[PDB]
């Protein structure tokens, strides 16, 4: 009842223009069948289930405890880091899976950390949308990419407010805005996160300006953190 | 727009205190030795800021032996520039400055007794900024 | 796949050697295996032409084929000509519940030939509602595989798996039982359309050559004034 | 050198493969070092106990690094090279070549040469 | 692009230099041999089996406002300790293609007229090597660098077991009793090195 | 080495903390070596006659002095540094900080490195 | 900013530069190792355990009006004493951040033809170090530099013992009779050591 109660929660806000991301963990007793159906029922980017149970010194943390850690990992990521094989603080995980459960889990949304060496590592940042990944939504199924999405509607919203009703909706206002715009993504450029990106005014949308009513349009394109290698040893 | 420029005319210069006012020119610049250096990675020279010199000249018509008098000493020159139009004024004090060589003779035909003053200053303080 | 580190080794004659040969040829092969009566493009891999032809050297297509790649020529536009007396290797299996014997899956290989394709079907032995469809050309194995006892999935399933480039399955009719066991059935009825190729055939092959581009144009190894 | 022939190990089912007879097949000590490359490459070092410090290799731990592309490609050259020299029948790798397929997702090739494909000088006195 | 990345490992360092080396790289390679002359025949070349060390050298300058960024002065600190450092570095330079294990020859800062916070460097390294010091038969060689690094104390976690404390950590496993015989493991471990605890702090030799 | 412990002392009540048996409260080698520091930094050189020349910092002669601020705090590096490190346990000190919170009123902090903190190299043939 | 001090110890000055020194400054390190060859394996490079001794030079003017100040020809009669100094100098440079004990090895003053009154200086100064010529036990280090200088003249206060003079003036203490077996301490005190008035002035030896 919570976590539906939370999905609708945050769901509202982003209607608002709160972007939350929202971190779940499944019920202790939940198998892997539950897990990934839980995962399943619910796809939103915005949501992330964590089918594992971990350990650290002897205490258990259900997978709704462990969310925690994971979200706050996530979170302090930020922009240019990702948790796609961080070693996370845990020292033995209790559902330990094979490739195969692991690939069932992965494809079903499912965040599962693995036992790798005497090292918990979380495994490919996915969220729960995964049933749809259609074509260019296949980059929203993991939470760096959404992590990335939100925090630049966060900015321009920031910007946004600033100037809603509060300057002249005049062609060199709009200039100002874009300049605005464009300088702030100039400096994601200067972090490394984009390879490239562009800002305009939106021609289609600006046919019906009004004060806080002028429209803009842009398109970027993230720069991921290595994920996997494939060496082909010629002989 | 509008009319707020600046003219020689309201230039007013005191040569270590005194009004030189027979000065017809002036100008000193503040003048940087930047190093230009390249890098390997870059496309572009990278620029680097270096110790500043600053160098004035200085001419007018003579009127007395003021300036070989004053010899290779050193004084200072406040420049106070005036907007009549609308109130305001510059004013800029060159804080250390010696003369780089003494006009001693120059003259010319019917001309009039034209003197020419080359030097530079060690530094400068803007004390007004319009 | 699973993010990670994964690898991968090749012989050297696996390298991607294509890159910097010239020319283009054209040939009107005899072929056992392959698209007949059409032009293809090989772009000078030899595993690229045992798929697309097979590897009979009997048969003027490996054979000279293999030559031709040897040349190092950098595009070659094989036709397959036949004779006619085209037929593919079929095969129809059955329902072991209906006591008249049901027949409700079709095999059939995936382009003209005479090679001897064979199918063996065994009760499997982890579980006898499945059975191991094992694919097999002559004595050799080709392909196996486990399946549910569904006659759609069975035809879903010899379609699926990777290694069915050679038969492609057909439902002719439902039913609920698994077909029956059997061991090394001939996909009898081919025919390649190697035997006694006509004069005239190879003029077919010409025309179908005019439409494309090519530098050169060598006859099937055969003398005929 | 005399070096010795090794047993099969289907990597793709990770499974020996053994005869009819059920003796597993054994290969060539060509086929065994081709064999024992991949197995070293796959390999970690330093984590299987098993195995010294010269056995295994490191690419596993590069995937978590934080050097840029470029940076990465000279660690995969050297990680590689380094795990696969160990051997004594190995004479040189190189040639590798980069492919970043995606974003973020590589390819990679490299060239082995055995001590077998060196060319030797023709004279005597 | 071009970076340089110094990763120290005595100190779990990786340095990454903020600004490339000024003009131009360069790395020389002369083969290792000696010249002989013959009576009535003149000059031959022999050549030497081993290699050369060669260096690799250029400069920089640390500014002190610019992407990661440190202080000048620490860096130059960091740097001039680093030198003195017996331990191998490995550097890794992208666009040159370079990546080996080196080690810090000299080093030189500057502080220019103006400019007075920078610090214009002059660094030079020399390519490291290492000097590796029955039943005879082939075996793997043992080309690998040992360079790798661990905390002189260790917490035993709970599956270990001080043989297994000792192979990870100070090599051939066999070495467990140079664990056990100083006085501060054997006061925290019990009489019996077979039982151990998860925790138990333990310092290994060196 | 086989340094020895010794016993706690709180500076902030400037007694020795002594258990509810009345016996005074031993502690770590560690303990004792960061309870020796502190002692060794409000020592002054030369002037406590116990000690020999060794031992004792000269912090408080530098407030009377009329260097420079830049001058000051690289005095206090060196004074501390030099004072910290006689101690066998000191493996290093360092990456001293300064923060002159009023016009002429200092804050500064420094980080001490022990022995133990070093980093062992692994590997044995 | 920049400042430059130099605190000598058995001449009780600490002298300020005038002027800062010049273009620019700059200190090298340099690792003391030495190259060794192996027959078939080729060069190699040993780390020699000692460090090395490392120069700092510049130069400046000596102007004749500027803050504190002095002749030039004084300072530079004063730095030219220093140069024989067998005892080490403190030198201090603020913005370069370098501190520690250096001793003067080359001076050298010029008169320009003009500005006849000023003097060009070019200075050069060697990191200074010393040499520290039952029961083993580990103990503290002796690392401390013991740079301090007292007067050859010991005027005795009212609490002093001639123990405690020994140990404050002489080390160790222990060498009391050093001071008394000295004539003129004889003469001005007692005949008994251990009895002594406030004032007597006393004569540390050396």
């Amino acid at each position: 009842a919570l976590q539906e109660t939370t999905k609708a929660w945050v769901a509202k806000n982003k209607e608002l223009g709160k972007d939350i991301l929202l971190f779940l963990g499944g019920k202790t007793e939940d198998n892997i069948k539950q897990i990934n159906d839980k995962s399943k029922s619910f796809n939103d980017e915005n949501i992330v289930n964590v089918g594992s149970s971990a350990y650290y010194e002897n205490i258990k943390y259900t997978p709704s405890e462990v969310a925690v850690y994971i979200a706050a990992l996530s979170v302090s990521k930020g922009i240019t880091g990702s948790i796609c094989n961080a070693k996370t603080i845990f020292e033995e995980v209790e559902p330990r899976l094979s490739q195969s459960e692991v690939k069932e889990c992965l494809k079903s949304g499912t965040l599962v950390l693995d036992f790798d060496d005497g090292d918990v590592i979380i495994v490919d940042d996915v969220n729960t949308f995964k049933k749809y990944v259609d074509d260019k939504n296949e980059a929203m199924g993991y939470i760096s990419n959404i992590m990335f999405i939100n925090t630049i509607n966060k900015d321009t919203s920031l910007k946004r407010k600033e100037f809603v009703g509060k300057i002249f909706n005049d062609a060199t206002g709009q200039t100002t805005v874009i300049c605005a715009l464009k300088k702030y993504f100039e400096e994601l450029m200067s972090q490394g996160i984009i390879s490239e990106f562009n800002v305009d005014i939106d021609t289609e949308l600006q046919a019906t300006a009004k004060a806080d009513e002028f429209y803009w349009k842009w398109d970027a394109v993230k720069v991921d953190v290595m994920k996997k290698i494939y060496g082909t040893g010629y002989l | 727009e509008e009319a707020s420029f600046l003219n020689g005319s309201d230039v007013v210069i005191l040569i270590d205190g005194v009004e030189e006012l027979y000065m017809e020119e002036i100008k000193a610049d503040f003048e940087q030795d930047e190093q230009s250096i390249k890098l390997l990675g870059c496309q572009n020279e990278i620029s680097r800021v270096g110790t500043t010199k600053g160098s004035f000249s200085l001419n007018g018509y003579k009127t007395d032996s003021k300036f070989a008098k004053l010899g290779f000493r050193s004084f200072e020159i406040i420049y106070n520039l005036s907007n009549s139009e609308t109130l305001g004024y510059e004013s800029i004090r060159l804080k250390n400055c010696r003369l780089k060589k003494l006009p001693l003779i120059n003259s010319k035909a019917g001309e009039i007794v034209k003197i020419e003053v080359e030097g530079s200053f060690r530094g400068y303080d803007l004390l007004n900024e319009l | 796949e699973i993010p990670g580190f994964y690898n991968r080794f090749k012989t050297q004659a696996e390298k991607s050697t294509n890159t910097g040969l010239k020319g283009r040829l054209a040939m009107p092969i005899r072929a056992n295996w392959g698209d007949v009566g059409k032009v293809v493009t090989i772009k000078n891999d030899l595993r690229q032409l045992k798929n697309l032809f097979g590897d009979d050297m009997n048969y003027s297509a490996f054979k000279l084929g293999k030559l031709a790649l040897l040349g190092n020529v950098k595009e070659l536009l094989l036709y397959r000509l036949v004779d006619g007396n085209q037929k593919k290797g079929t095969l129809t299996l059955k329902d072991t519940t209906e006591n008249s014997a049901k027949d409700v899956i079709k095999l059939e290989t995936k382009y003209p030939t005479a090679r001897n394709f064979n199918v063996t079907i065994k009760s499997n032995l982890v579980d006898s509602d499945k059975k191991d469809f094992i694919f097999f050309e002559n004595t050799k194995q080709l392909f196996s595989s486990s399946i549910k006892g569904t006659i759609d999935e069975i035809v879903l399933e010899i379609n699926s798996n990777l290694d069915n480039e050679y038969v492609i399955a057909t439902k002719v009719a439902d039913s609920d039982t698994i077909l029956a066991n059997v061991v090394n059935q001939a996909l009898e009825g081919g025919n390649d359309g190697c035997t006694s190729i006509t004069n005239e055939s190879y003029l077919k092959a010409l025309e179908e050559f005019e439409r494309y581009s090519f530098d050169s144009f060598v006859l099937d190894g055969v003398a005929d004034e | 050198l005399d070096l010795k022939g090794s047993f099969l190990f289907d990597f793709e089912k990770g499974e020996f493969v053994k005869n009819a007879d059920g003796t597993l097949k054994k290969c060539d000590k060509v086929q065994a070092y081709k064999q024992w490359c991949q197995k070293a490459i796959l390999t970690p070092r330093y984590k299987k106990a098993a195995y010294t410090n010269i056995y295994g290799s490191e690419i596993k731990d590069l995937i978590a690094s934080n050097l840029s592309q470029s940076a990465k490609e000279l660690e995969i050259t050297r990680l590689i090279k380094e795990t696969i020299l160990v051997h004594p029948y190995t004479k040189e790798v190189g040639e590798f070549s980069f492919n970043w397929l995606e974003n973020s997702r590589l390819v990679e090739y490299e060239f082995d040469v055995l001590t077998i494909d060196d060319e030797n000088i023709v004279i005597d006195g | 692009v071009i970076d340089i990345y110094l990763k120290n490992e005595k100190e779990k360092i990786d340095f990454h230099f903020p600004v490339n080396p000024q003009d131009s790289l360069s790395i020389k390679k002369e083969k290792r041999f000696e010249t002989v002359d013959i009576v009535n025949l003149g000059e031959f070349d022999i050549k030497k089996e081993g290699e050369k060390i060669r260096e690799i050298s250029f400069k920089t300058f640390l500014p002190n406002l610019y992407s990661e960024l440190k202080n000048p002065i620490e860096v130059v600190a960091m740097l001039e300790k680093w030198v003195d450092q017996a331990e191998p570095l490995r550097l890794i330079i992208t666009g040159f293609g370079y990546n080996g294990l080196v080690t810090i020859s000299s080093f030189s800062n500057t502080q220019t007229a103006g400019r007075e916070e920078d610090r214009d460097i002059e660094i030079t390294f020399r390519t490291y090597r290492e000097l590796k010091i029955s039943n005879t038969k082939t075996d793997l060689k043992d080309n690998r660098p040992n360079t790798q690094t661990k905390s002189k104390i260790y917490t035993v976690k709970a599956s270990d077991t001080l043989y297994k404390i000792a192979k990870n950590l100070l090599g051939k496993g066999s070495r467990w009793p140079e664990i056990y015989n100083i006085p501060e493991n054997k006061k925290v471990i019990g009489k019996n090195p077979n039982i151990i605890k998860k925790g138990k702090l333990v310092i290994p030799s060196k």
